[PDB]
């Protein structure tokens, strides 16, 4: 990937402004009521019936957190995200049995999240740019192992 | 297809859209093309394509008016969105898979707008309502 | 939607295909899996996902005789196809997307075994047939 | 791109069999017809007011190979499939306005149409995978310098 300096200060900037520990709930919860079919992978977790049971519920909390932390070595290093989620990717796919067309479903929920918590003026359109291209970059390289 | 709590999820929800109107359209517009540059294959014949210029504003006006009347016919959205199928189809020949792209970018533009109001319930009724709405739009193709 | 030429069109492939009905589905449900392996995420609990083994051939025969039985209800696809949505839905929860990656893979499968008959125009015939078909498995989603 | 040498040995070999002065007309008049919002971009090269004219089109049978002979350089050298596009890619934006997504579309035409040259048999399933790999690759690479 060749990032701008413009792309890499955006991305920087935005996620040591967000609250993963927040964000990450929010966009989990979201992506199971958003995109229902997620619950698959879930049904140990609790209470998921109605969307409530679903924002309520502390095990898709923790779950939601753990993704977002899973972002952070992205944002440390934009130029070796294939390899920062080589095993990641492995682990999906073989023990895990996700549909990595969930992936994209995720980041476009993370997407509606950091945008619903900054606003439109700090979650610009260029800012917006350089976060898709990041996400875009993560999800390729999450399904990148599946064979 | 929308359900009776779809559809009022929706009305109610744009109850706090319509008096932002054309600014959420040019917000909408300006992020998918900026965002989603794939999509300003369909624009070079503005003055330009960038973030609050003239013609996005404009255009911007236009789609949201679109869909904000599309709330008004959630009942037969196919049939009112027909003759601008056509236009979209045969005129235009714009490429339908770029409905979805427009209708992601308005969902983000909402959230960053109506943060509170913009739960996920809300947030499903709305994509079910504009995945409909990117249906009745190619519906006159080939 | 279908138009009559293109019911027509799907009609006449058909009679090519339902001789080879079987071979072509365990043909198209193979291709899926090995060309698109996002596909076998559904599929871990089957024996082999390998190409013509005996559970590919079995949900081979499973997916075309409902796409067969589907020709005959060109007028209403949507009805037709309503407890099948809601199964992919609800019990298997498989992503929609899913559903024409299949369609693009039976589609290369009758091109290569039908090359002279599988024309653009029947091509095109097939493609609005079989996305209709997706839609409408998708239908009862949400 | 990781390309395995099983997929590597297929695209080659698939390539060498061929004849893509034939292939290159029958995706290109293909596309045209399934995806009839390209033909945006060919108004000016005669008759295409029915598929039958936009079969026996010789100016657009001509383009069709230069199309595939385009895929050339991408066979030649699998591992820089990027650059190899570059210009080709802004050409196509800048120029020709020409949406990205029926880049796709076009390699899904000629996924048919090779399919339907060679059959089932040689045109396996493993054959299919790995050109398919390539022609996303391609893909990829033709829309990278859309900005
Ligand atoms: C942004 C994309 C994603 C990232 C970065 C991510 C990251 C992670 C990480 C770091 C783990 C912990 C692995 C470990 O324990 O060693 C994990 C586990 C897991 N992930 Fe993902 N994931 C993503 C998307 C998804 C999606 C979309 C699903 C399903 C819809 C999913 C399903 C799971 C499941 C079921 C586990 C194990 C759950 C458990 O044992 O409690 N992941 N993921
Ligand atoms: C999905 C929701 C959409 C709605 C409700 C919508 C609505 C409209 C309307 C009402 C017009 C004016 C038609 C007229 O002249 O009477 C228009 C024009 C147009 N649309 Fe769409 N549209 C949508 C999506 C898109 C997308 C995604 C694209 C391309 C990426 C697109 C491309 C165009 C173009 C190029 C024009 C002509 C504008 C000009 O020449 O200045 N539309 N649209
Ligand atoms: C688009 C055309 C499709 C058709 C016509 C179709 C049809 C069917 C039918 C008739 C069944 C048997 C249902 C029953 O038990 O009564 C079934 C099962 C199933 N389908 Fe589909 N299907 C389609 C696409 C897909 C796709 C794309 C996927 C996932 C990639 C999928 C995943 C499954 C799974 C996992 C089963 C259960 C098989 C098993 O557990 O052995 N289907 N399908
Ligand atoms: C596999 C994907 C494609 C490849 C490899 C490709 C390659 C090429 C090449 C090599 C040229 C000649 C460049 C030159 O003159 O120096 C060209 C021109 C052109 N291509 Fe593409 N192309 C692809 C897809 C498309 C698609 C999908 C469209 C439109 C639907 C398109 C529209 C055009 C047009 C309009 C020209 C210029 C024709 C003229 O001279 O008037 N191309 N392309």
């Amino acid at each position: 990937v060749d990032w701008t300096d413009a792309e890499r200060s955006a991305i920087v900037g935005l996620w040591g402004k967000i609250s993963v520990d927040e964000i990450g709930p929010q966009a989990l919860a979201r992506l199971l009521i958003v995109s229902p079919w997620t619950q698959r992978h879930f049904s140990t977790f609790g209470n998921l019936s109605t969307p409530a049971a679903i924002m309520g519920n502390p095990a898709v909390a923790k779950h939601g957190k753990t993704v977002m932390h899973g972002l952070d070595r992205a944002v440390q290093n934009l130029d070796d995200i294939k390899n920062t989620y080589v095993t990641l990717s492995v682990m999906h796919s073989e023990k895990l049995f996700v549909d990595p067309d969930n992936f994209r479903l995720l980041a476009d929920c993370i997407t509606v999240c950091v945008a619903a918590k900054l606003g439109p003026a700090v979650f610009s359109a260029d800012t917006q740019e350089a976060f898709q291209k990041f996400l875009a970059v993560v999800v390729s390289a999450l399904g990148r192992q599946y064979h | 297809s929308l359900s009776a709590k779809d559809k009022a999820n929706v009305k109610a929800i744009w109850g706090k859209i319509l008096p932002k109107s054309d600014e959420i359209g040019e917000q909408a517009l300006s992020r998918m093309l900026v965002v989603y540059p794939q999509t300003k294959a369909y624009f070079s014949h503005w003055a330009s394509v960038a973030p609050g210029s003239a013609p996005v504003k404009k255009h911007g006006i236009t789609i949201m008016n679109q869909i904000d009347d599309c709330v008004g016919h959630m009942d037969d959205l196919f049939g009112f969105l027909t003759k601008l199928s056509e236009l979209h189809a045969t005129k235009l020949r714009v490429d339908p898979t770029n409905f979805k792209i427009l209708a992601h970018n308005l969902i983000v533009v909402i959230a960053a707008y109506f943060p509170a109001e913009f739960t996920p319930e809300i947030h499903l009724s709305v994509d079910k309502f504009l995945q409909q709405l990117a249906l009745a739009l190619a519906e006159k193709y080939r």
